[PDB]
């Protein structure tokens, strides 16, 4: 967290004002080519691409969705928990326009989608293939609470003939950083079924380990809440090992505590090219959120 | 035009303090700094200190540091300066001036501060108008007056020189007429000098023909305001 | 606290170019080259010449041109003029974030011939003889430029002791006039055979010499 | 009724210049209340608008 200075420019051509706002280390990085810092430092998706707002009237929260067929053509869904994500199916449901969707970024997890009932589900393109994802359908939900205690503000400062800039201004009060929740016992039970389900040609042996590191929109997992996008770190799953005996590990019940970090920029699919900003969400920022799903990654480095 | 003026000067006496204010219109002094500077009689500058817009940063000269201290208005639209332990060292008069406007030039490009916020660290645009301060520790005393008799600017041509010496008077400053004002041509006042009792003397003195001595009669008026003293003194040949 | 020196008078006819030349140090004229030079005439307030020292100030003719080296700056100017009669300060900012100005520098117009200095000593009335008090007028009047160092004298010996000097103040005809003060007794007026005013000028150089006349 | 001078761009962006145009009061405003002395002005409608 750092106060940042620098000019800007009024409607007219000459006039120009300094001021200042607040940012990030995500958002900068510093100049090292000099002799030293200096306080030298420069915007990333500046020195890549181009800059614009993200309408901050339209805040980036989900919507529930439904698809629609044209004339001619139907949807049909299959009405099976177990089903897998391929082959043949019979409890059959013609439908014109699809169930309520909430399609929301998340990234190595799901967020607020449909359940699977009934039993936890694990499918891939190709299991044999360990490159490919393995996405998980989860029986039951948890209460995950990604928070950040400290309210925002804002300054909506005209630059251009009507164009207005939202500076992440000052907070009030002494700013601790964010951070997210999670139930221990229930994320227990889960882990419990999963691993139930995990013994596909096997009896005892599933590891996991954190990833090795690559891409923060993929090291980690992010999605977008009132706005800003979040970024709550996955650390308290990795340290788990149900190889041998399952209840051994159902006995540590620890509420889940662990840092969340926050993002104001993206560049959405992967499409390196014009990013876009994210404004302040004034007042101190919550996120519920629910969950149904997973993914990973086989591990090809090893026996 | 952003016409300044001065308040608060004039003679004082040490110890005390003075609060000297500084007053202006014809532009906004929301966002503007200031300056106090003085000068001594037969002396040039010297800086007195120096104060921003908004309260933020002022800074003093390390002989004035301590002994004095600045202090701004903004409802008001003033500056004050507050004295302590008053000194004659302070008999000067004092200028309130302002900055070099507000922005900076670069590419025919005019930057400014936070806030559109004028700020330099430059010279002066525009400068107050004055106000004189006479600490001095002594009393108000009216003058004793006396004569300068003719002496003979030239041996030849017969052109002699009169006089009314007033001394140890105080504080400045003091009238010398001829006649209550009759005579007006050829006096001529000198600054006063401030004595080592801290008393002050001058000598009002007037050029003529000697021819006219005796013959052309003179009653030198001398009048000191402070004290309201008023005394009459003719010169006439010394006769010691 | 060293103030940005440079010589308190200089002269020069109308017309022909001049240069001024302040001198600095490291702390505030090596220090930056925020240099300004300020002008302020008997009977008016201080103006700028230069700041932003290789380009001019608001509204000033193109002719005065300023420069720096090192911890010394300078102005050029052309044409002279004769309202830019006064004293002339250079100011630089100190390391500090404070500021200081200089010495200064009186500008007088040649072409106005210097006068003698008619030199002339009132001695003790006879009004002030019997009130144990003498004092000793030496008025000097019509001398160009005022700039005249007094001097008080015995008959013989020198008299520096008190000697009160006023300040040249400009005449009517454009010189100047002044009027300095020696404080003596009776005593030491009568017993000393006489006293003299020497003034020193421009370099030619008066005197007067008062004696005790005694009349009816 | 009056006319004002003000800054464009050259076509080469180095280059900038000074033209001049007529105007009136409606479409403009006083600014920088130094009350009455040469006043400058600014449009109404790009303080707010485009
Ligand atoms: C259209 O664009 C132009 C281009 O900027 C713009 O010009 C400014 O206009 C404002 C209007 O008031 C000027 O403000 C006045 O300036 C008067 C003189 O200004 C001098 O200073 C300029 C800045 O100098 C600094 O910056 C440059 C780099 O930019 C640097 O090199 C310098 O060393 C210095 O650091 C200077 O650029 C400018 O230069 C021109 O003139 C010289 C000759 O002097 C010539 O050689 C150059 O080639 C060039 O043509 C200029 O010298 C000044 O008199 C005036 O002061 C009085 O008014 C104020 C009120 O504003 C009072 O408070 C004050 O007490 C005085 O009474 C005031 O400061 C500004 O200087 C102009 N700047 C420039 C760069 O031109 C126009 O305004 C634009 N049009 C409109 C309608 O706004
Ligand atoms: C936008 O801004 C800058 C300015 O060009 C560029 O951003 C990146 O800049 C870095 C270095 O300036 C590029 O290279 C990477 O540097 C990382 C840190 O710097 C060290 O290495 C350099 C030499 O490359 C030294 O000069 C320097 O002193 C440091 O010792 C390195 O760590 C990178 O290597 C590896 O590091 C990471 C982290 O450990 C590993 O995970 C990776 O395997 C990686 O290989 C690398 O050398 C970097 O490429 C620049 N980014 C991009 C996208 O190019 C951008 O270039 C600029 N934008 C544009 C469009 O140019
Ligand atoms: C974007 O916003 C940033 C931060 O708000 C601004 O950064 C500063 O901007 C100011 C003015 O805009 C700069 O001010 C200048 O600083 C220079 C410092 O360099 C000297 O410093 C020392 C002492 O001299 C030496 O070691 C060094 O070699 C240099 O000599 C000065 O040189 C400048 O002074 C000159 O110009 C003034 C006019 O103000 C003249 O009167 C002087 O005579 C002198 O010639 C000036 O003081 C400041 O330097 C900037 N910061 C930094 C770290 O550089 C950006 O300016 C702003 N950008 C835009 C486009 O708005
Ligand atoms: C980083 O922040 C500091 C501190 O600024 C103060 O704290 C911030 C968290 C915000 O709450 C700011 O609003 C707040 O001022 C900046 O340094 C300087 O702070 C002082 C505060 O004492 C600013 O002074 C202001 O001056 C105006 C004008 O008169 C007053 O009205 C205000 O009440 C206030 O006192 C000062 O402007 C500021 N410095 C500058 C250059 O503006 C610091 O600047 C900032 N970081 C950067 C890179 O600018
Ligand atoms: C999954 O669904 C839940 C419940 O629908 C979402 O919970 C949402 O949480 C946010 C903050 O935690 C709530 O935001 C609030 O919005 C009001 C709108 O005026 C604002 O005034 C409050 O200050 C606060 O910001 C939101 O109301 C709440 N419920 C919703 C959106 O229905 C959760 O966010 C969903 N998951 C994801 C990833 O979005
Ligand atoms: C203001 O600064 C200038 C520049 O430094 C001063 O002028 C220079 O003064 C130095 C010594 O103070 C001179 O150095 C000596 O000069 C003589 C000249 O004959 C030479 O023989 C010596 O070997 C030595 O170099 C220097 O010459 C002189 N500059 C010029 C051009 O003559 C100036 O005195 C300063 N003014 C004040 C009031 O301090
Ligand atoms: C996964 O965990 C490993 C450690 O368990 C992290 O790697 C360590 O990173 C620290 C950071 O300074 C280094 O000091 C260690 O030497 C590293 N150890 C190893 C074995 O790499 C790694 O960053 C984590 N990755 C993610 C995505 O969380
Ligand atoms: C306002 O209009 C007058 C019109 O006269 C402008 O002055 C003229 O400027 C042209 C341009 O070279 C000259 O040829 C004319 O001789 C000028 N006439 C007069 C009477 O001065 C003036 O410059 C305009 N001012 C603004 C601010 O637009
Ligand atoms: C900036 O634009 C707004 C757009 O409405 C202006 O708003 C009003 O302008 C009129 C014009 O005189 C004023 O009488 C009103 O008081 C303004 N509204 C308010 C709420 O103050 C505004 O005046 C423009 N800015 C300035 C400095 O005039
Ligand atoms: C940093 O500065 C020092 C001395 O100024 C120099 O020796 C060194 O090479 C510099 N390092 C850089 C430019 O990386
Ligand atoms: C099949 O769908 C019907 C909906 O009519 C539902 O009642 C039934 O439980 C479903 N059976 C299975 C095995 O999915
Ligand atoms: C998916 O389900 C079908 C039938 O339900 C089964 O034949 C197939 O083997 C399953 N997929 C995998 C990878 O086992
Ligand atoms: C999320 O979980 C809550 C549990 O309090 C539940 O009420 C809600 O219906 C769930 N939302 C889903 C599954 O979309
Ligand atoms: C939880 O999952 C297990 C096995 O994956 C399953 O037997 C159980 O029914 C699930 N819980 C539900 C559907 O409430
Ligand atoms: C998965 O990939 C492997 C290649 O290692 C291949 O042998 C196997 O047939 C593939 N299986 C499927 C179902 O595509
Ligand atoms: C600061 O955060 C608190 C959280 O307790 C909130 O109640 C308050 O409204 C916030 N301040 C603002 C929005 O100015
Ligand atoms: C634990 O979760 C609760 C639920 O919102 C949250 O308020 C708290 O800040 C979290 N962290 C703790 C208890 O350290
Ligand atoms: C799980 O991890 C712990 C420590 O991280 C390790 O001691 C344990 O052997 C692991 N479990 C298996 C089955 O390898
Ligand atoms: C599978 O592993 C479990 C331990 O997790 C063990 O109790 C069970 O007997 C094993 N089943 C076999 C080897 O068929
Ligand atoms: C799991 O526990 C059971 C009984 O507690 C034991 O028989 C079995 O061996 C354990 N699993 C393994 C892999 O040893
Ligand atoms: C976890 O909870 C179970 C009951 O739900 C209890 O038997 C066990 O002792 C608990 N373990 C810890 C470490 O709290
Ligand atoms: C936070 O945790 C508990 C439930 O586990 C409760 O305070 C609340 O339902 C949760 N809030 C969320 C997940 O937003
Ligand atoms: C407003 O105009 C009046 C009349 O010209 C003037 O006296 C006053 O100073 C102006 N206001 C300001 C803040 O200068």
């Amino acid at each position: 967290i750092k106060n940042c200075s620098f000019n800007m420019t009024t409607e007219l051509r000459d006039k120009n004002r300094k001021v200042y706002s607040l940012f990030y280390k995500l958002d900068v990085v510093q100049i090292n080519n000099g002799n030293n810092s200096s306080n030298l430092y420069r915007l990333i998706n500046c020195n890549t691409s181009a800059l614009t707002q993200a309408c901050p009237k339209v805040t980036f929260e989900p919507i529930p969705i439904r698809y629609c067929a044209p004339a001619g053509y139907a949807i049909l869904k299959c009405n099976d928990k177990e089903f897998n994500g391929t082959g043949l199916c019979k409890n059959v449901s013609t439908v014109q326009c699809t169930h309520g969707i909430r399609p929301v970024v998340s990234t190595q997890l799901l967020l607020n989608g449909s359940l699977a009932e009934g039993k936890v589900m694990i499918r891939s393109e190709n299991i044999t293939n360990n490159v490919k994802n393995i996405i998980v359908q989860l029986n039951e939900t948890v209460t995950i609470n990604c928070t950040r205690p400290n309210n925002n503000t804002r300054k909506s400062v005209r630059i251009g003939p009507g164009q207005t800039f939202y500076a992440t201004g000052d907070i009030i009060g002494d700013i601790r950083q964010a951070h997210c929740n999670v139930s221990g016992s229930q994320w227990n039970r889960a882990l419990h079924q999963v691993v139930g389900q995990l013994r596909e040609y096997w009896n005892t042996t599933i590891i996991f380990k954190n990833s090795s590191g690559g891409d923060l929109e993929i090291t980690t997992h992010s999605f977008n809440c009132g706005g800003e996008f979040f970024y709550c770190n996955t650390s308290g799953l990795f340290n788990s090992n149900w190889t041998h005996n399952d209840t051994a590990s159902m006995k540590p019940n620890d509420t889940i505590t662990l840092p969340c970090r926050i993002k104001q920029i993206i560049n959405m699919w992967q499409r390196v090219g014009q990013a876009i900003y994210a404004p302040p969400i004034q007042g101190v920022i919550r996120c519920e959120s629910n969950i149904t799903g997973l993914i990973l990654t086989r591990d090809g480095g090893g026996n | 035009q952003e016409q300044l003026v001065e308040s608060g000067g004039g003679v004082v006496q040490p110890g005390g303090s003075l609060r000297l204010s500084c007053l202006a219109s014809g532009f906004t002094f929301h966002k503007y700094g200031m300056h106090w500077v003085r000068q001594a009689p037969g002396k040039g500058l010297e800086w007195v200190a120096l104060i921003s817009d908004d309260g933020m940063r002022k800074y003093h000269s390390d002989s004035m540091w301590g002994r004095v201290t600045i202090s701004r208005d903004n409802s008001k639209n003033t500056l004050y300066l507050q004295f302590s332990s008053l000194k004659v060292e302070d008999t000067a008069m004092f200028f309130c001036a302002r900055e070099a406007g507000g922005p900076i030039w670069h590419d025919d490009v005019k930057y400014y501060d936070f806030n559109d916020g004028y700020y330099n660290y430059h010279y002066m645009d525009v400068w107050g108008k004055g106000t004189t301060v006479t600490v001095s520790s002594a009393s108000t005393k009216g003058p004793s007056v006396f004569p300068l008799a003719p002496s003979s600017k030239s041996t030849s041509g017969g052109t002699a020189a009169l006089g009314c010496l007033v001394k140890d008077y105080f504080p400045e400053p003091v009238t010398v007429s001829w006649n209550s004002g009759a005579l007006t041509s050829g006096v001529h006042t000198f600054p006063a000098v401030l004595q080592s009792s801290g008393l002050y003397s001058l000598s009002s003195v007037v050029t003529v023909p000697s021819s006219s001595l005796g013959t052309q009669t003179y009653i030198c008026n001398v009048n000191h305001k402070p004290s309201n003293t008023k005394v009459d003194k003719r010169v006439e040949p010394k006769s010691c | 606290q060293s103030a940005l020196t440079q010589p308190a008078s200089v002269s020069g006819s109308p017309g022909q170019t001049i240069t001024i030349s302040c001198n600095g140090t490291s702390s505030d004229v090596g220090g930056f080259d925020s240099v300004s030079w300020y002008q302020q005439s008997p009977g008016k307030a201080p103006k700028v010449m230069v700041f932003d020292v290789s380009h001019r100030p608001s509204g000033i003719s193109n002719r005065f041109s300023g420069s720096k080296s090192g911890n010394t700056a300078s102005l050029t100017i052309s044409g002279l003029h004769i309202e830019d009669e006064g004293d002339y300060f250079c100011s630089s900012l100190t390391d500090r974030s404070h500021r200081i100005f200089g010495g200064g520098t009186k500008v007088t117009v040649l072409g106005q011939p210097k006068a003698a200095p008619s030199v002339t000593l009132f001695p003790p009335s006879s009004e002030e003889l019997q009130a144990n008090k003498a004092t000793l007028v030496c008025l000097i009047s019509d001398f160009y430029p005022g700039a005249v160092t007094v001097a008080w004298k015995a008959d013989s010996s020198p008299v520096k002791a008190g000697v009160e000097t006023t300040t040249p103040s400009k005449q009517s005809n454009n010189k100047y006039a002044a009027s300095s003060y020696l404080s003596l007794t009776p005593e030491q007026w009568k017993s000393h055979k006489s006293y003299s005013c020497q003034v020193t000028h421009e370099g030619s150089t008066v005197e007067k010499t008062v004696a005790p006349t005694e009349c009816s």
